[PDB]
RNA sequence: AAAGGUUUGGUCCUGGCCUUAUAAUUAAUUAGAGGUAAAAUUACACAUGCAAACCUCCAUAGACCGGUGUAAAAUCCCUUAAACAUUUACUUAAAAUUUAAGGAGAGGGUAUCAAGCACAUUAAAAUAGCUUAAGACACCUUGCCUAGCCACACCCCCACGGGACUCAGCAGUGAUAAAUAUUAAGCAAUAAACGAAAGUUUGACUAAGUUAUACCUCUUAGGGUUGGUAAAUUUCGUGCCAGCCACCGCGGUCAUACGAU
RNA sequence: ACUAUGCUUAGCCAUAAACCUAAAUAAUUAAUUAACAAAACUAUUUGCCAGAGAACUACUAGCCAUAGCUUAAAACUCAAAGGAC
């Protein structure tokens, strides 16, 4: 049995379910939540369930969490321009908090798709090379082309050993 | 007005020391994923920050701005803001003084003092 | 950490001095306390020599000017 | 689009601030009533104790 | 449970105590010499520090304390 | 251990693999120094043929000579290999029959 | 791991060791040809030959290719600036290739290495600080990041200087080691250097030589094993001896366990 | 028979089968018998363990401790040791 409560939170599939990819402006997200109370239950669940998913998709964003410092829970984002975006998450479900932050400071699906395509621009199927980078190492693998001499012996007339013998014979 | 090279253009941390002149030692923490356990833990870093007015006290949360030119070997940030003062917090949501999870001044009232 | 204003009055009235917890624990034993005393003394001597050298160097320059 | 989203956020914070003042107002009325009753019990007990 | 594992430790400790009893005087001379070497290593380590710092004589009014001798 | 304790310690520390009589090498060449007999610890009974050798590394080891009958003598050269003789305690090397001075057992 | 064998008079539990799978090197025995890949004891000392030229004088090149894994926890990934011993363009901009200062995060061992001893800040030159059990410092070990990268180039970390005075370029030799490729041909191909060019040069490379180390196609058959784990023994000899076993174990006269068959 | 000693006044030493062999805290008593013991079992946090012997040992550092305490290996040996029945 995996240790801890809700061990599914410690699986790569769960971490990849996060959908909030912050814009490049977002630099820090401080989370102020209270460990005791009734109006801060959603914030506590947001720290428990959602903060891992947010960090997984935003490795360069500093998430620092403070406990029992204020009467109510809130989220404050620090942007590169110097703006500070305060969010009030009291009486809000953990799912509601995720949707709110996605709207205001989350990249759109169109933007994310474009980046994925650009990343793969330099991979070409026709390119030959090692398996890590290319589909086929050599043209011998292609159908109809002369096969590799190791797998299939070449005709004698196509061999330097044979050609050199003829030149001596000439 | 080119910006710093350092990755940490904006860092939040706690002032863990203030015994250097016009400098505040700040401990920042980030979340790092343990690859074996797939759980996040806290990796903490120390940042020297220029406290021009010596307005920082141990235990207060602060925001640092990366300096364009390193002031010294270790001082590469300045104190942008004091997010939370130690024991003197002001609620961001309501704006009233607080002492923990309680209001020193009720939000219903309008003291304007 | 919660009410700094109340904290300041209580310490002044009750006459209680509050020292903040030291970040790092320092071990103590005869060998360490003796080496740590010399190291502090050696530094001070080196710095005292530098101050004397700076004064002599500046004094010579002033005479030349 | 950033400016519009930052305007919507401030409105949401004001909308929730309004609810907080409405909720906390109700508490002041009820808690005030309880405080008066509790002070009455103290007055009765305090006189008896004297 | 039986006391068999305790009996092994019982014999090990008894035999060790009699071995220490036999060679008690030899052990004393070993210790006084191990402490003397422990002091010289302490003194030398202090000389290394000031010599590296650039001092040619130990700091004024300094005498390495003798911390391993019978001072108490 | 808790997840915090597993994180602070990480994977189990692994004692290093100390080498054996051959020093992690397939074979060694040695010069015979003496030929003697060793008695197999009880409950076995035999007069096992062994020899001391100075290996190329420079150390000296005791090597069991397998087979029925050997012609080894002092100053001979042999190729030793690994493999302990279970009954003979301390004998962690064996001689290879058919290499250098040592020869194959004469078949009967 | 789909597991198995082995604690005991016996059972259960716990627990180590070992077996079964895969691959490299060396060794024993054995071996036809053909194709292909790889070639590897040693930063110990090196006989001999060769490995850098081109070219109307100036220049350019010999800073590459090739070799080794010396040193070093050495690094990876990323940011910023700058040049270039460059190219191609313009009289001003696109690249390739480097250098310097850095840091979100990641990065070997020993904590019986627990303290380091100046490792800080301010900028009237004062303050007493800086790193460290969230592992500093010390010591030890190792090339890693693998379309490749990093370091090294006889030794003294460097190379003014000094010394024990140069194959870690190809081939080859001595010594050393369990470890064994030709002191070979060609510049025709591709790559590099030079030239305006026809061209020239190249132990890079290409085509061969050597070798069951691997793979492929074939044709001869040899090696080991046969108590259990674990597929498979007849007769005889031996008699706790001679010998055998990876583990448990076998051998004291009807031994499926040793030797021959 | 008799002493050190048990007692008192100060200081030192810092060890026990110091074991109720069961860390502390908050639960739960059904969805729940390896054996034995004092029923099972979840969460939180720290400490500790990784075959037996060698070893309450060697070396190191600290300590009023000097035949001492805490800290604590390796070589080497074995194919088991151990717990309950
Ligand atoms: S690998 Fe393509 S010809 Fe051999
Ligand atoms: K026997
Ligand atoms: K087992
Ligand atoms: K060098
Ligand atoms: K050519
Ligand atoms: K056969
Ligand atoms: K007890
Ligand atoms: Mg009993
Ligand atoms: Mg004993
Ligand atoms: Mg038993
Ligand atoms: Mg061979
Ligand atoms: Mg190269
Ligand atoms: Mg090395
Ligand atoms: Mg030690
Ligand atoms: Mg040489
Ligand atoms: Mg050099
Ligand atoms: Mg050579
Ligand atoms: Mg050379
Ligand atoms: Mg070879
Ligand atoms: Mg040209
Ligand atoms: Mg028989
Ligand atoms: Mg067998
Ligand atoms: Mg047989
Ligand atoms: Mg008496
Ligand atoms: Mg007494
Ligand atoms: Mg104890
Ligand atoms: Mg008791
Ligand atoms: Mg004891
Ligand atoms: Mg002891
Ligand atoms: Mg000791």
């Amino acid at each position: 049995p995996m240790k801890g409560r809700f061990p599914i939170r410690r699986t790569l599939q769960y971490l990849g379910r996060g959908d909030v990819v912050f814009k490049e402006s977002v630099k820090i997200m401080t989370v102020n939540y209270n460990t005791y109370g009734e109006l801060g239950e959603g914030a506590r669940k947001f720290v428990f369930f959602n903060i891992p998913q947010i960090q997984y998709k935003n490795p360069w964003v500093q998430i620092m969490m403070f406990k029992n410092m204020t009467p109510s829970p809130f989220l404050r984002f620090y942007l590169d321009s110097g703006e500070q975006v305060l969010v009030d998450v009291e009486t809000k479900s953990n799912k509601e908090i995720m949707e709110h932050i996605k709207k205001i400071l989350g990249k759109k699906e169109e933007t994310l798709r474009e980046e994925e395509l650009e990343k793969q621009q330099r991979f070409h199927p026709g390119n030959f090379g090692p398996r890590k980078y290319c589909l086929r190492e050599c043209m011998c693998e292609v159908e109809g082309q002369v096969p590799c001499p190791g797998l299939v012996p070449l005709p004698k007339e196509m061999t330097g050993k044979y050609k050199a013998a003829l030149k001596a014979s000439t | 007005i080119v910006r710093s090279s350092v990755h940490a253009k904006w860092v939040v941390g706690k002032v863990i020391g203030t015994a250097m002149i016009k400098t505040a030692k700040v401990r920042a923490t980030r979340l790092v994923l343990d690859p074996y356990l797939l759980k996040y833990f806290n990796k903490r870093k120390t940042y020297f920050a220029h406290d021009a007015l010596q307005q920082c006290s141990v235990g207060d949360i602060v925001l640092l701005r990366a300096l364009p030119v390193p002031r010294s070997k270790h001082v590469k940030h300045e104190l942008a803001e004091i997010i939370f003062k130690v024991g003197r917090v002001i609620d961001p949501v309501t704006g009233k003084p607080c002492a923990g999870t309680a209001y020193l001044e009720s939000p219903l009232s309008e003291p304007r003092e | 950490q919660t009410n700094y204003d109340v904290f300041e009055k209580t310490c002044k009235e009750l006459g209680v001095e509050y020292t903040l917890p030291p970040l790092h624990f320092q071990k103590v034993h005869r060998r360490f306390l003796a080496k740590k005393a010399l190291c502090i003394r050696v530094y001070q001597e080196v710095q005292k020599l530098k101050k004397q050298k700076r004064a002599l160097k500046a004094a010579a320059a002033a005479a030349k000017k | 689009e950033h400016r519009e989203l930052m305007a919507w956020n401030r409105d949401e914070n004001r909308r929730m601030q309004e609810l907080r003042i409405a909720r906390l107002q109700l508490e002041a009325q009820a808690q005030e009533v309880q405080k008066a009753e509790a002070q009455a019990q103290r007055a009765q007990e305090e006189q008896a104790w004297v | 449970k039986n006391v068999l594992k305790i009996r092994r430790r019982k014999m090990n400790h008894h035999k060790y105590r009699k071995l220490v009893k036999r060679t008690r005087f030899l052990r004393r001379k070993v210790r006084e010499g191990r402490l003397k070497k422990k002091q010289i290593k302490f003194e030398k380590d202090l000389k290394r520090i000031w010599l590296k710092a650039g001092l040619k004589e130990a700091p004024e009014n300094w005498q390495t304390p003798k911390i391993y001798l019978k001072n108490k | 251990a808790t997840l915090n304790q597993m994180h602070r310690l990480g994977p189990r520390k692994e004692p290093p693999k100390r080498l054996g009589p051959t020093e992690g090498r397939p074979q060694l060449k040695g010069v015979v120094l003496r030929t003697f007999i060793r008695k197999p610890k009880k409950p076995n009974s035999a007069n096992r043929k062994c020899c001391r050798v100075r290996l190329s590394t420079g150390k000296e080891a005791v090597c069991f000579i397998p087979g029925e009958g050997h012609t080894l003598q002092e100053h001979h050269v042999v190729l030793v290999e690994g493999g302990r003789t279970q009954d003979l305690p301390g004998v962690k090397l064996k001689v290879v029959r058919g290499k250098y001075d040592c020869g194959h057992v004469q078949k009967k």
